[PDB]
């Protein structure tokens, strides 16, 4: 019954909620999903496994 | 063991996301018309921002 | 004395007027958004039907 995720109001500095947003950004840039992994550990082996 | 010198990237906070504060310099106790609220026999008191 | 083997017809009762009553098969524990309700600086808890 809890939310992913959610956007509230409440005291905080746009400067560092600026930061983190970019922060967050960066991160979630460099995100990844399994699937890619599969192909990627199974094309180093050269075919083996 | 995983030995590489890997870096923290995800890290949480739970509290407020304001890096500065307001602070008291120069204190004061001022006489005031209303105390506090009142609920049936209840009564909270006020608490500023 | 009165010996006769007198019925008792009338009873009251304070209660509920229900006789089926709804259990828990398998329990269970989620997370929520809301955690209870608050009133100033009370705090009453959430209670289900």
């Amino acid at each position: 019954a809890m939310s992913e995720w959610v956007d509230v109001f409440e005291t905080s500095d746009a400067l560092t909620v600026s930061i983190r947003g970019r922060w967050m950004a960066r991160l979630a840039r460099m995100n990844i999903n399994p699937t890619e992994i599969e192909w990627a550990l199974t094309e180093c082996a050269q075919g083996y496994v | 063991l995983l030995h590489a010198d890997t870096p923290r990237l995800v890290t949480w906070d739970a509290g407020l996301c304001t890096s500065f504060k307001i602070v008291p310099i120069v204190p004061a106790q001022v006489p005031q018309d209303v105390l506090a609220y009142t609920f049936f026999t209840s009564s909270y008191a006020i608490q500023s921002p």
